[PDB]
RNA sequence: GUAUGUAUUUAUUUUUAGAUACUAACAC
RNA sequence: GGAGGUCAACAUCAAGAACUGUGGGCCUUUGCCUAUAGAACUUAUAACGAACAUGGUUCUUGCCUUUUACCAGAAC
């Protein structure tokens, strides 16, 4: 079917985006793998 | 006023009206000064309501 | 210039006063149109306008009638009309061109302000819509121009 | 045929006698933007409808007909529409070719043309649910009826039967003696909308009955989307139904399927 | 950019039988019907005349999860209710692959940012004793229908007509408990 | 001469004297 | 084809006292030197406007409980 895209202009007035609206969202995170966290007292805590 | 200019903005060149005017949302005529004024008034006043 | 008899304004030319019965009946009926009768719907609404726009139309094609075709008027009323708002120069000058002689309006001709191309389908004659209509069967929607209530502007129809 | 199809609709409502907006004084001060009362709160708002449609009587041929349009004017629905033949959209209740039309884009949105939401609603109020297809309304408030009692649950029955029975193809129904609800089923989405935007806000009886002259004091009949049913019986019935369905369907995948190879 | 990028779904059966067609593409028009945030909104119509315009419900995250179309919500291949598709795949297998949605809010506004993909997308007067649709449907064809009334709790109720429901007593009787009601 | 907060469901979803007292936009 | 339009779009309007094109020579395109043609609008008690408003940041003050709203000078 093809298609054409086009822009419709808007009324100067009304407001542009209609649906732009301030609202708060919590996203996920999505993990896929895992990174390595890889690194190499006992009379110490006396001390400190 | 003399002691500091401030040598307007090129590219100012585009105005509200000619921008405005052109969408299919407004539209010209003529009428008289007070009718202007008139409906103003009340274009105003619904508007604040 | 303005409608109004404002001292600056010339008096009438002489062909005046056989008109103006006609003339005024348009004028009483414009009070009329705008007297706001209320109306819920959307639809009944753009009729109320469809009405001004209509009447302005035929006292516009009483004078181009006058003037252009029985020239039953001098050019010096004429002018003074159009310089006292009886008329619509522009729209005039559509009917004198060539396509356009039977034409609703400016709107309707505007190229800029229709979505895609232009030129309401209130321009396109039945003959045609007939035809395209044929095709699907399904006879033809279309009713009125939305700026107007014309239709078939084009002149053929 | 006779009936509908050749007599043009005839105007339900001048324009002239359409109610007034500005429902009446529900508080002190009118508000211009939200169409309500302003401060304090009236003892709650709902009334009758001074409107109904008749199906036989009213219902014809309109524009959207010629025009080819596929959704039902609501306002005839209510049997309010002023704008009679002129009007857009289709005068007459729904029957199965033109859900046939509908068919495609039933799924979004109700026969009126209007996009359904997800959730129902919180007292399953006015629109359904894209997600699940309902065709079982809730008849309640009963006391549309006014306060007449009635010799037997077959003066409801019957009655109701008598009013939805004109709407549209009725699968089954049952009133409830216990708890006043009717439950009524159709054989097709579309009839249910319609039926539920033309009874909701009703009144009962004979033309004439008793205190038929006051019918207009009273609150109306709530006419809500309905929930599952919870007895064995009936869910057995629906587990069934969606087999069978799901069965025929399977035939279609294998066709297309088959033809894709 | 974000939301531009993608570009839309949609079936080829709503879409219609017309070669080229021209769709209006507005950056924020109305949140989905689902996740609740905004989106990118197409018309279009099917006919170059057609008076009905068609508009893309959902996003087209919120499609692509559920791999339906924006305009039908249906299943991008088979053409089937979502909520069918996932009972058919459920036949295979035994008990799963049911799409749990999203009550609240953000919780739905969360989920649909999530790049899951979904479980159902992987894949892809006579008395008569011993329904109204099928009883008037028949009786409809052979004479005069006047009202039906079955009460399924009692499993029997009346036919009423306008002769010609004697012309129905060829049929009617044992199909079936039916007599001349009082 | 207290912000502020909580609740406001009506319309029927299938099987004998008084002391020690507490406090009071009430009287310098 | 001429006159216009309270029509539009696109260019350009603060700088070595200042623009552009072209011919020729050197370096190796830039750049320098030489030759030639045309330069609308705006500029010397300096500028598109013979007119004259507001805002931001930063300092200095002024009112002076504090913030908006402000006092009156400067620079950007
Ligand atoms: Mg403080
Ligand atoms: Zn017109
Ligand atoms: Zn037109
Ligand atoms: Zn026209
Ligand atoms: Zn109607
Ligand atoms: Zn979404
Ligand atoms: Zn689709």
């Amino acid at each position: 079917h093809h298609i054409e895209v086009v822009s419709k202009q808007m009324d100067p007035l009304l407001p542009r985006f209609v649906g732009k609206k301030a609202r708060k969202v919590v996203a996920p995170t999505e993990n896929d793998e895992v990174v390595p966290v890889l690194h190499m007292g006992e009379a110490d805590p006396n001390e400190w | 006023n003399e002691l500091h200019p401030t040598l307007p903005t090129n590219h100012n060149k585009t105005k509200l009206l000619k921008s405005l005017k052109n969408t299919k949302y407004f539209q010209q005529t003529t009428i008289d000064w007070v009718e202007a004024g008139l409906q103003l008034c009340r274009q105003g006043h619904n508007m604040l309501n | 210039m303005p409608r109004i008899k404002t001292r600056r304004s010339k008096p009438a030319p002489d062909g005046f006063e056989k008109i103006k019965p006609t003339l005024t009946d348009f004028e009483i009926q414009l009070r009329d149109a705008q007297k706001d009768k209320s109306s819920k719907l959307a639809a009944k609404s753009n009729e109320q306008l469809w009405e001004i726009m209509q009447l302005h139309h035929q006292r516009s094609r009483y004078i181009y009638t006058l003037y252009y075709k029985r020239k039953a008027i001098s050019k010096d009323l004429y002018d003074w009309l159009i310089k006292e708002k009886y008329a619509d120069k522009l729209l005039i000058a559509k009917w004198r061109k060539t396509g356009y002689e039977k034409l609703c309006c400016l709107r309707c001709i505007q190229k800029n302000e229709t979505n895609n191309g232009s030129t309401c389908i209130c321009r396109v004659p039945r003959a045609q819509l007939e035809e395209e209509a044929r095709k699907k069967g399904t006879q033809v929607s279309f009713h009125q121009c939305v700026h107007c209530g014309c239709r078939g502007c084009a002149s053929t129809d | 045929m006779t009936s509908w199809r050749d007599k043009s609709a005839k105007v339900q409502v001048k324009e002239s006698e359409l109610p007034s907006s500005i429902p009446a004084q529900t508080g002190l001060t009118f508000n211009i933007w939200y169409n309500k009362w302003s401060q304090g709160f009236a003892g709650n708002t709902r009334f009758v409808s001074p409107f109904a449609l008749q199906p036989q009587l009213h219902s014809g041929k309109t524009r959207g007909d010629n025009d080819g349009q596929l959704f039902f004017c609501l306002f005839f629905a209510k049997g309010m529409c002023c704008l009679g033949p002129k009007c857009e959209y289709l005068h007459h209740i729904p029957d199965e070719e033109d859900i046939g039309k509908l068919a495609l884009r039933t799924e979004v949105l109700d026969c009126f043309g209007r996009e359904k939401f997800a959730d129902y609603r919180e007292d399953m109020g006015g629109i359904g649910s894209f997600r699940k297809k309902n065709k079982t309304l809730y008849v309640g408030g009963i006391d549309g009826a006014l306060n007449s009692k009635h010799l037997k649950p077959a003066q409801i029955e019957s009655r109701i039967r008598f009013v939805f029975s004109r709407l549209g193809d009725i699968d089954r129904i049952r009133y409830v003696e216990s708890k006043n609800c009717g439950f009524v089923k159709f054989k097709y989405q579309a009839n249910a909308e319609f039926a539920k935007e033309a009874m909701s806000n009703q009144t009962l009886l004979l033309p004439s009955d008793k205190e038929w002259d006051d019918r207009r004091e009273g609150t109306g009949l709530l006419v809500k989307w309905a929930n599952e049913d919870p007895d064995p019986a009936a869910q057995k019935r629906l587990q069934e139904e969606l087999k069978l369905e799901s069965l025929n369907m399977m035939v279609h995948l294998i066709n297309n399927n088959t033809n894709s190879a | 950019d974000e939301i531009n990028e993608p570009p839309p779904n949609i079936c080829e059966q709503c879409l219609g039988d017309e070669a080229n067609i021209r769709m209006t593409k507005i950056p924020q028009g109305s949140e989905c019907k689902i996740c609740t945030l905004p989106f990118t909104l197409y018309h279009f119509k099917t006919s170059k005349r057609s008076n009905n315009i068609i508009k893309t419900l959902i996003c087209v995250r919120c499609a692509t999860q559920r791999n339906i179309c924006q305009c039908c919500m249906l299943d991008s291949r088979w053409h089937i209710p979502i909520q069918l598709r996932d009972h058919l795949i459920s036949l295979v297998n035994e008990e799963n692959v049911m799409t749990e949605e999203a009550k609240n809010d953000m919780m739905k506004r969360f989920l649909s940012l999530k790049n899951v993909k979904l479980g159902g997308a992987q894949i892809t007067i006579d008395a008569s004793i011993p329904s109204q649709l099928l009883g008037i449907k028949k009786w409809k064809d052979g004479n005069s229908l006047s009202l039906i009334v079955n009460h399924k709790a009692k499993c029997g109720g009346l036919r009423f007509q306008s002769s010609e429901t004697l012309v129905t007593p060829k049929g009617l009787k044992r199909g079936l408990i039916d007599r001349f009601r009082i």
